[PDB]
RNA sequence: AGCCAGGAUGUUGGCUUAGAAGCAGCCAUCAUUUAAAGAAAGCGUAAUAGCUCACUGGUCGAGUCGGCCUGCGCGGAAGAU
RNA sequence: GAUGUCGGCUCAUCACAUCCUGGGGCUGAAGUAGGUCCCAAGGGUAUGGCUGUUCGCCAUUUAAAGUGGUACGCGAGCUGG
């Protein structure tokens, strides 16, 4: 409602092609495309993309608000890009791109090797360090999450894959 | 625990509890709980109430009981067949009609004693209603 | 970078000042000394506070501030400990010239604009501490 | 996890959500305070 | 000053006055002085909410009965049992 | 909470300091520790100056009644006023020193004959000596 | 609602304790600079530090908050061929 | 004008309020091991001493030695303590 009344800016270099309710954003770091819901009436014109409710669709504000949303970051996605980045913490625990597969030492018998989904692509500045970089806010957000699963951090001294940005608590031992 | 001293009779007549109550009315204090149902209230559960809402207000102000147990209610032992007498006589309640205000505060916040009487409410078997002071 | 209240002429005890300050990275010789220096015009049998200024290469450089309005209301009293339940049991009496005295030593610490608002902040430290207004 | 017919809010962090026709309260600063209607 | 609207009851009764209360509104009765009682019907959330205000039973209030003010003063009122609301009110002529 | 009546006396008490006041500073104060800020009350009162952190929106409305009507474009961001009541400068010199030593802020706009002063051309109030120097 | 900034001084309040410095407890709970900041709502330290809230200035720009009377739903809801 | 009673043997079948194995949340969960709760009924779930015993106590096992319903399952199937 509050973000389904804002409009979404498409930059210069930007292309918005929209079928019915099917739209693709093409840009110069990719080519995303989504299917809105029915309760969402997409309007093009000028340099923006505006959206609201469709008549008789009890949800339209609800529906248009993440349609709106979801738009926004697309057009991040196709410009700026997103960036993700994940810190390994623990004694052995080691990293690795070898092209589309990152390989991962974590504890286990046999090491973890992680094939990426199209469009995500990743780097490691450090043997302790994955930075990920993609077009499409959610896939970066599930490959993150994924990596993470594999040794999610430990509560009693933040060992395993966690974020850059996460606040990892720590707590004492049972006493005696 | 509340129960007469003495009573004329050990024994009652079941009875029925039909109509709305009397003394509906914050009458001694600045707040009352008030009955919303119908039902009998024991000597235990409003002992339970009464000992629930004086921790409430850390035993400061003053607290009202306008409900009394008097009527006796009797119990059949186990392995007992039917008939043989009237049971004897095992615990004291209170005929509650909606409307009755039950208990009655003052000397302390309102918002101190919708909290104490909520705690009370708690232990009680009839749904119950805050209720405050009125001029007429 | 630490704040203590070491008396006047007395610098150097194990169990107050010791592994309190030299955790960190003090000289426990140099301080103590260069401390009770400057202090000496201070009068014997009253805390003073002081704080401590630490850099990279363990030196230090401090400056001695004003004795604690706590302190100066048990002499001008005549208490050597307070009230255990303050304003349910009073220990002494203080008058308004003495109000004043504590104020016109504690103006270099105070955050005060006039003499009357640096009083009532004495007030203040004598009433939490079982001391009337006499 | 705690499973109960009375699921409340027990601090400011506590947050009721409903999640697939459940009641549930999940909670940012406490891990006890998770709880699930039922 | 409290203004109150009233409609004169064309119906007395326990059937009469129980369909009031079902329709949100209540009756009351206006007496006192030389003149006759009248019988009237009022709005339920219009006078549950003056009721709210103390002055309400001190001051002086108005009736207006089509088109003629009537000025009154609270005498008694009947509240519901257990629920926050109205079930008559005394009116006296002051 | 800030009622009418209190923002009604919060207007007339800046309004009334407004017209006695020689030399008026308004300057940012954002990221600026209170320590610093007791500090600069201690040397405000001092050299006669009033030192005041008012609401933008009532600002615009007590210097309506003139002559600072020109430091309306100076009521955007964290605004704190330095109205100098005893000698005029004071302040204007005075926030100067503490802007340069803290590196913090950057000092908005200054007012003085009824006119508006950019924050470039500062030095024009922060030159001037005594009264009490032309003897 | 979110986001930026501050959340100070006397003072480490007094008593107690090896220590209690808002933050084991007990008692008091004022006063100052104030835009505002409890002699402190929680986590943390051996005690300090450190992190955040109550409160307030900025940004944003139009609604927002939660009690009352009520209709219909939701959980509470485990059994044997 | 008759519906054979307790226990054992043999043969089972369902429920789940789960004893083991499987999944999972919290823990006053370092690990090993526990506590508590949620999901789950696919399979699996001692032999003996004493007593008519069911039970129970005891000995030694086991991943475990589940709780109940089935005319307190089962005598035109057996036994008869
Ligand atoms: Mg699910
Ligand atoms: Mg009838
Ligand atoms: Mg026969
Ligand atoms: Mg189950
Ligand atoms: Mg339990
Ligand atoms: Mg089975
Ligand atoms: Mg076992
Ligand atoms: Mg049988
Ligand atoms: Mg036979
Ligand atoms: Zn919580």
């Amino acid at each position: 409602s509050r973000v389904a009344k804002a409009p979404v800016v498409v930059p210069a270099g930007v292309d918005v092609k929209i079928n019915g309710q099917v739209i693709t954003i093409k840009g110069k770091n990719g080519e995303l495309t989504r299917t809105l819901n029915d309760a969402v009436e997409v309007k093009h014109a000028d340099n923006t993309l505006t959206f609201g409710p469709r008549d008789g669709y009890a949800d339209g504000w609800a529906q248009a608000g993440t349609a709106r949303a979801l738009l926004n970051s697309m057009v991040i996605g196709v410009t700026e890009g997103f960036t993700k980045k994940l810190q390994l913490v623990g004694v052995g625990y080691r990293a690795a791109v070898k092209g589309n597969v990152i390989n991962l030492s974590l504890g286990f018998s046999h090491p973890v090797d992680h094939q990426l989904p199209a469009g995500i692509t990743a780097e490691c500045p450090t043997q302790t360090e994955i930075v990920l970089k993609g077009a499409d806010k959610q896939v970066i957000g599930q490959v993150a999450a994924d990596l993470r699963a594999y040794r999610r951090p430990e509560p009693y001294k933040g060992k395993g894959v966690r974020y850059a940005d996460e606040v990892v608590r720590t707590k004492e031992a049972k006493k005696k | 625990m509340l129960q007469p001293k003495r009573t004329k009779f050990r024994k009652m007549h079941k009875g029925r509890n039909r109509g709305l109550a009397q003394g509906t009315d914050v009458s001694f204090g600045s707040f009352g709980l008030k009955a919303v149902g119908r039902g009998r209230l024991t000597a235990r559960q409003i002992e339970a109430a009464r000992r629930a809402m004086t921790r409430a207000v850390k035993r400061q102000g003053k607290i009202w009981i306008r409900v009394f147990p008097d009527k006796p209610i009797t119990e059949k032992p186990l392995a007992v067949r039917m008939g043989k007498g009237k049971g004897n006589v095992e615990y004291w309640v209170a005929l509650i009609q909606p409307g009755k205000v039950l208990y009655e505060m003052d000397g302390v916040p309102e918002e101190l004693a919708r909290e104490a009487f909520k705690l009370a409410a708690a232990k009680l078997p009839i749904k119950t209603t805050f209720v405050t002071k009125t001029v007429m | 970078y630490v704040k203590l209240q070491v008396a006047a002429g007395m610098a150097n005890p194990s169990p107050p000042v010791g592994p309190a300050l030299g955790q960190q990275g003090v000289n426990i010789m140099e301080f103590c000394k260069a401390f009770n220096a400057k202090t000496d015009s201070i009068e014997k049998g009253l805390p003073i506070p002081v704080v401590i200024t630490v850099y990279a290469d363990r030196s230090f450089t401090f400056v001695t501030k004003t004795p604690p309005a706590a302190v100066l209301l048990k002499k001008a009293a005549g208490i050597k400990s307070g009230s255990g339940k303050p304003n349910k049991d009073k220990v002494g009496k203080i008058s308004r010239a003495q109000l004043q005295e504590i104020a016109q030593t504690k103006a270099a610490d105070m955050t005060g604009a006039d003499i009357e608002a640096m009083t009532r902040s004495i007030e203040g430290t004598a009433r939490s501490m079982g001391l009337v207004v006499e | 996890m705690k499973v109960r017919a009375s699921v409340k809010k027990l601090c400011r962090n506590c947050k009721i959500v409903k999640r697939d026709g459940v009641i549930r309260v999940i909670c940012s600063a406490e891990p006890k305070h998770k709880q699930r209607q039922g | 000053m409290f203004t109150i609207n009233a409609e004169v009851r064309k119906e007395q009764g326990k059937g009469a006055s129980r369909r009031l209360r079902a329709a949100n509104k209540f009756p009351a009765i206006i007496y006192g002085g030389k003149e006759a009682p009248l019988a009237i019907e009022l709005d339920h959330d219009k006078v549950m909410n003056m009721q709210a205000k103390a002055e309400f039973y001190s001051e002086v209030l108005t009736i207006v009965v089509d088109g003629k003010e009537i000025k009154v003063k609270a005498q008694d009122v009947q509240r519901h049992p257990y629920k926050p609301k109205l079930q008559h009110i005394d009116f006296v002529r002051a | 909470a800030l009622n009418l009546q209190d923002k009604q006396a919060i207007v007339a008490e800046v309004s009334e300091v407004a017209k006695g006041a020689l030399s008026a500073v308004v300057a940012d104060s954002r990221g600026v520790t209170v320590d610093k800020m007791t500090e600069l009350r201690k040397a405000g009162r001092e050299a006669g100056v009033y030192m005041r952190v008012v609401r933008n929106t009532l600002l615009r409305r007590a210097v309506e009644g003139t002559p600072f009507e020109c430091l309306k474009d100076a009521f955007v961001g964290p605004t704190l006023i330095a109205y100098v009541t005893e000698h005029p400068g004071a302040a204007a010199r005075l926030f100067k020193e503490f802007a340069k030593a803290n590196a913090k802020f950057e000092v908005k706009a200054a007012a003085f004959e009824g006119e508006l002063i950019p924050a470039s051309q500062i030095d024009r109030l922060a030159t001037l000596p005594t009264y009490e120097e032309a003897i």
